């Protein structure tokens, strides 16, 4: 149920001004990548908030469940956006029925609990801009002196991960050129970390294989996390997944938990968008781009039974522990909206 | 060369590292080489080091027809016949030609025949007697092992394409493009994928190759080979060699291929030569190997030439940092449904039998 | 401070594609079922440009009618766009003459002369030109095209120029075009006494997207004689006609850059549309509000869309809402527009179509264009090269032999409404 | 076939106890046996095994339960055909279409409803196990468990 059959456009441009704005730099790759799309999105329902007239709490309910449905439609890709607004509802209803039972003391009106709502939702952002520092920590009970790891494509998560060992504890990692993608800031992880006095080492996105023999652990970062316990990560990553399980080479994941999301995974053709081919295959061999096919995969899907243990801003848990979170996170209606 | 003391030196070369042993030095130039050094192998020693797709076939026929010109202008010191004192001229040639790339696979093989050659040759010949003979045992060679094995892999190997296929290649095997243009010209229906990867896009020269033939081609890096596979059928690959375990020896992206292969039940074809077969054996891709500069990747973006920099220019004077490049990864037998030599069809695990028909039944 | 405009010429190249802009103008016929003037607006969105204004001469209300409808009309546009009207066949310069003339231009803009389709960030080369600009206040435009090879397919003889750089600076030194009845290229010699390292390039793509300075309309109205951008006033500088001033060129070496003027642009640009050239803008992005979605081999469903299991799709091929599909049919590097319907045991193959548009039961097509609310009888068949126009319709058991372009009315092409060719004639 | 209603006859005849088991129901089974054993209709050049229509359907069981399988087969049915995968075999009958459907149209063991003579012969007849799944081929010439040596055999006995 999108906003359109409950609002105008215009009258959403007008009251809503910032949605309209999001969902234009939305569409239009603007805002990009899941933390930048999550920051924006609380910030913009936090406004819509502070600037809304209701009475009951069911319908508030009906319209913020309307414009998640209308914006998750923008690029639902970027699962990050429909996270923070399921986490919202809950964050309603509980708090509703938390104080629905003060309310209900001996009385046997009902709203104006913006403020409470605005500091419930800041205390989302202010969780968000940490889950690094709470993540950082947890390294130093697995990351050890003379380790060798393996890691791809410029995850900022994975890499104040070893950073903060690297304070301490002295070892080794490779790093592997998300190509095509990942490309540059792949290597400036490598230069950042080689600096910070670990060895590094950057291969091509091919020689994952030939590595993987005398490799200890391989550590990776994701995009999105989906209801199986799937990961959507970016290009290139289900060959390092591969290669660690023919060499029984344990698999780790550092993320943050916003990027959960209980979306299923039913079929992928419709998750793994498709960018640019000039990223791969320059515009000049125009008797090649004429002639054949070309294609570049921003995502890549590896399921769940390869990851050996997830690193969350809460702690390390397996896979099978992922969906106790989801409830205690977000609430089974708004899996689709 | 100081002495062997530098080879002392390797033996110090030992050390963290996965990497210590593997030889980094060269020579990509011309400057202070010896004079017992023939021209027409200076040219190949250069073109070496700075070729690349060079197949590992064209250099083992480079290298012999190359050959053929230092015996043919050989002339022996008079009074110590041919036999006795061609072998250490030629082994004053290799030594120079693996100080630009170290021998192939398909080059030390032959090596090792040719030097066999030599010992057995009839002492009561005379040199214009003898020189000529071997050049057409080289040319039998030639004839014999590379090309028309090379013509009787393709037909077999076209024989189990099917109509409706999708073959799947990566980075420019001249005997895959060689069967695959053979697949055209014999009406079968069907469609290629091409797969390519960093640092030399090896892999745009065969879609070069087969968009000039005119064939569904499709284009796509490594890294999204768990995308495309859904699309293919059957997957082909050209080996640098094949080990006596069984297991496929080629460029470095070749064993990613066969796994995802695998766990996408696709079947995995090795269109490898016999004189391609070596008795050693490998567990890891490490112990035996060679590389490239790293500096090759340190130009981000699509192209090589090109003086695009990037943020590793400096690498070199950054410690704990170091760029790498393996050219070749060995691929465990278990993913490699067959292996096709001129013997036909066979399962890899039955290569180090066919080198031993070749060491057996022959001298 | 916040001083940024821009400026496009709608309706200048308005007479190649005739057949059809008499039913709606060329900046509103659509290229992957979406109008050409979206993919040139979100372009200069990218560019962050604040102040938009279009040149009108056919359909103005109608133009107006879609702009005022538009996306940009509403407060989230990121720029406030105003339309200017003028006589029809719009002789560029007589624009920025007009335009001088009316005292709009803050400071630097850029200028597009049509439609054009690119995801190009000028910021950088935005950047390029202020900075260079402040040193030298006599560069007045610096021009962006992309690299490419000289016979690539969107390279068409319009855009087939030579140009000479200073790959030092960047500054175009010299241009000519390539009429095929020129066979030398010819340069006065008093340039390499003031210059080192010039780079000869055929490779490029003028893909006419100029960055212009405020000199430009005023330096317009002054020497009133030029009237092509590219003809008369980069000539006039280079020649020293209008002296000492100064131009570059921004060698884009990623992304993509091109504009619409030939058929054999549309065709092309299309097919590199669908072929992801262009990303983000594609269909499966759906900038308003479509219900696209990406499926292999580059096929292009939207919602709500009925299709046959008989009938099949092949790949490069693009389907709009609300359009059903005959049996047995099969459609092939094809675009149709949306609420479209086809008959059964039909062929359609590179062609295409647009909104509204219907097909009867066992027909070929190919390589043709079909106007919107177009109708089409069974039995019939239409080759490669041709055109129609809307409302046309043609009977059951017909033809239609090659590049035979049709109209709604004899203004001067053939066709009419009902029955088929050699009938309804005048 | 449904020869299995004849070999348990032959052995019973032969004072040897039997137990007829479904199709479906071989892996239930597998926790009991100790050694399965089948025969052979054909020999591959990869050391594949064609027989009948559902020995791959056990011999991934065994593979999986951890018991051994072997196969005895007769020197002259080796042969020199090469498929790829358990499917890629040349059979004559087109084998597993499908209907079309067109929208005009009209105990807890029930015995006696299957599938009809026509509905049947659609489904395959012969089976492949790729040589992993075999631990040992029986033959004339003795027991062959390389199955790359079956190779070594096979060129032997042909030219």
């Amino acid at each position: 149920g999108p906003i359109s059959e409950f609002m105008s456009t215009i009258n959403v441009e007008h009251t809503y001004p910032a949605v309209s704005s999001l969902i234009a730099d939305l569409k239009s790759r603007k805002v990009q990548g899941p933390f930048a799309v999550a920051v924006e999105t609380a910030l913009v329902m936090r406004q819509v908030i502070s600037q809304t007239r209701w009475s009951t709490v069911d319908q508030l309910i009906d319209t913020v469940r309307a414009v998640g449905s209308t914006l998750v439609k923008a690029q639902p890709t970027e699962f990050s956006c429909g996270n923070i607004i399921r986490r919202i509802l809950r964050l309603i209803r509980e708090e509703y029925q938390e104080l629905l039972k003060t309310a209900d003391e001996n009385e046997k009106g009902g709203m104006d609990m913006r403020a409470v709502i605005i500091s419930g939702i800041q205390d989302v952002i202010d969780e968000l801009d940490k889950i690094n520092t709470d993540i950082e920590v947890q390294s130093m009970d697995h990351l050890h002196s003379n380790e060798i790891i393996l890691t791809q494509g410029c995850s900022k998560t994975v890499e104040a991960f070893l950073r903060f060992a690297a304070k301490k504890r002295k070892f080794s990692v490779i790093v592997a050129e998300g190509f095509p993608n990942n490309q540059k800031g792949s290597h400036a992880m490598a230069k950042r970390l080689a600096q910070a006095g670990i060895d590094t080492t950057v291969i091509s996105d091919a020689t994952i294989f030939a590595i993987m023999s005398r490799v200890n652990k391989v550590i990776l970062g994701t995009h999105a996390i989906l209801g199986n316990g799937g990961l959507v990560t970016y290009s290139g990553a289900q060959l390092v997944a591969q290669a660690a399980r023919h060499h029984a080479t344990p698999v780790v994941v550092c993320s943050g938990i916003y990027k959960l999301s209980p979306v299923y995974p039913y079929d992928l053709e419709s998750i793994i968008q498709l960018s640019s081919p000039d990223k791969i295959m320059s515009f000049n061999e125009g008797d090649l781009i004429s002639r054949a096919e070309i294609l570049n995969p921003y995502y890549d899907y590896i399921p769940p039974d390869l990851v050996d243990l997830f690193i969350t801003n809460l702690g390390g848990y397996p896979p099978s522990y992922l969906y106790r979170i989801m409830n205690d996170t977000y609430d089974a209606s708004d899996t689709i909206l | 060369t100081d002495a062997n003391l530098q080879e002392k030196k390797i033996f110090e070369e030992k050390q963290v590292s996965i990497f210590s042993h593997l030889d980094w030095r060269r020579r990509r130039t011309t400057e202070n080489i010896p004079k017992d050094i023939h021209p027409a192998v200076i040219r190949l020693g250069l073109k070496l080091a700075n070729y690349k797709i060079f197949g590992s076939n064209q250099r083992c026929i480079d290298l012999l027809k190359t050959f053929k010109i230092v015996i043919q202008d050989y002339q022996t010191p008079y009074g110590t016949t041919l036999s006795r004192h061609l072998t250490t001229h030629i082994n004053s040639q290799i030594a120079y030609l693996v100080s630009t790339r170290p021998l192939s696979i398909s080059m030390g093989n032959a090596i090792r025949f040719l030097k066999l050659e030599i010992s057995v040759l009839d002492i009561d010949l005379t040199d214009d007697e003898g020189k000529e003979l071997l050049l057409e045992k080289i040319d039998s060679y030639i004839r014999d092992r590379i090309i028309i094995a090379g013509q009787v892999i393709v037909q077999a190997a076209t024989e189990k394409i099917q109509d409706g296929d999708v073959i799947l290649t990566y980075l420019h095997s001249s005997t895959v493009n060689d069967v695959l243009i053979h697949a055209k010209n014999v009406g079968k229906k069907f469609r290629v994928v091409v797969v390519d990867s960093r640092p030399e896009f090896e892999g745009r020269v065969c879609l070069k190759l087969l968009t000039e033939h005119g064939i569904e081609c499709t284009y796509v890096m490594i890294s999204a080979l768990s995308y495309i596979m859904q699309e293919v059928t059957k997957i082909f690959l050209g080996g640098h060699a094949m080990l006596s375990n069984g297991a496929l020896y080629s460029r470095a992206g070749t064993s990613l291929i066969s796994l995802l292969g695998h766990e996408s039940n696709v079947p995995v074809i090795a269109c490898c030569e016999s004189y391609k077969f070596t008795e050693r054996i490998q567990l890891d891709s490490l112990v035996y190997n060679e590389l490239a500069p790293g500096d090759q990747l340190v130009n981000m973006g699509v192209d090589d030439f090109e003086e695009k920099p990037g943020v590793l220019a400096n690498w070199k004077s950054v410690k704990n940092l170091k760029l790498l490049s393996l050219k070749y990864d060995v691929t465990p037998p278990r993913l490699i449904t067959v292996c096709v030599c001129e013997m036909g069809l066979l399962p890899s695990t039955s290569v180090p039998a066919i080198i031993n028909e070749f060491k057996q039944v022959y001298a | 401070k916040h001083a940024l405009q821009a400026i496009v010429l709608s309706d200048s190249y308005n007479y190649r594609f005739r057949p059809l802009t008499l039913d709606k103008p060329r900046c509103l016929l659509p290229l992957a079922n979406t109008p050409l003037i979206e993919y040139t607006f979100e372009f200069l969105a990218l560019a962050g440009v604040q102040e938009v204004y279009v040149f009108c001469c056919a359909h103005a209300g109608q133009i107006r009618e879609y702009i005022e409808k538009s996306k940009w009309n509403l407060p989230s546009s990121p720029f406030s766009v105003n339309t200017i009207v003028s006589r029809e066949s719009l002789s560029v310069g007589d624009a920025l003459r007009e335009l001088d003339s009316k005292q709009l231009i803050t400071s630097d803009f850029i200028l597009v002369s049509g439609d054009v389709v690119s995801n190009v960030p000028l910021n950088e080369v935005l950047k390029e030109h202020r900075k260079r600009r402040e040193d030298d206040k006599n560069a007045i435009m610096t021009m962006v095209v992309r690299e490419a090879s000289p016979f690539h397919r969107t390279r068409a003889r319009t855009e087939s120029s030579v140009f000479v750089i200073d790959k030092k600076t960047s500054q175009c030194v010299h241009y000519q075009a390539n009429e095929r009845g020129k066979h030398y290229v010819s340069m006065d010699p008093e340039i390499f006494n003031e210059h080192e390292e010039l780079e000869v390039r055929n490779d490029l793509i003028d893909c006419q997207i100029d960055i212009c300075s405020n000199d430009v309309p005023a330096l317009f109205t002054e020497n009133f004689d030029y009237q092509d951008i590219r003809k008369d006033f980069v000539y006039g500088v280079l020649t020293s006609d209008l002296l000492g001033k100064k131009i570059h060129c921004h060698v884009a070496k990623e992304n993509y850059a091109a504009r619409v003027r030939s058929l054999q642009t549309y065709d092309a640009i299309s097919k590199d549309v669908l072929s992801r050239w262009v990303y983000p803008f594609v269909p499966d992005s759906n900038l308003l509000n479509q219900t696209f979605s990406y499926q292999r081999h580059q096929i292009y469903k939207e919602e709500d869309v009925v299709l046959a299991r008989s009938c099949i799709i092949k790949a490069r091929t693009l389907i709009g809402a609300y359009t059903k599909v005959g049996d047995a049919s099969v459609v092939a590097n094809t675009i149709i527009g949306r609420n479209c319907t086809i008959g059964s045991n039909c062929s359609i193959d590179s062609a295409f179509l647009w909104e509204d548009v219907v097909i009867g039961d066992n027909c070929r097509i190919g390589k043709a264009i079909l106007a919107n609310s177009v109708k089409i009888g069974n039995n019939c068949s239409i080759e490669d090269g041709a055109i129609v126009a809307a409302g046309v319709v043609i009977g059951d058991n017909t033809i239609i032999e090659k590049n035979k372009r049709l109209t709604t009315f004899e203004s001067h092409s053939q066709g009419t409404l009902n029955d088929p060719s050699l009938v309804g004639i005048g | 076939s449904g020869s299995g209603c004849l070999m348990t006859r032959t052995l019973k005849n032969a004072c040897i106890p039997t137990c007829m088991v479904l199709d479906s129901a071989v892996s239930f089974t597998m926790n009991r046996v100790d050694l399965v054993l089948v025969g052979a209709e054909g020999v591959v050049e990869n050391g594949g095994l064609i027989n009948q229509i559902g020995t791959f359907q056990l011999a991934v069981f065994a593979k999986h339960a951890h018991k051994p399988f072997y196969a005895v087969a007769e020197s002259h049915k080796f042969v020199r055909m090469f498929p790829l995968s358990q499917y890629d075999i040349p059979f004559s009958r087109p084998i597993l279409e499908f209907d079309d459907p067109s929208p005009e149209t009209v105990d807890a063991i029930h015995n006696e409803l299957i599938m009809n003579e026509e509905q049947i012969r659609n489904n395959p007849t012969l089976d492949v196990t790729p040589p992993e799944f075999v631990s040992g081929l029986i033959t004339d010439l003795g027991i062959i468990d390389s199955k790359s040596g079956v190779s070594e055999e096979l060129i032997k006995l042909y030219l």
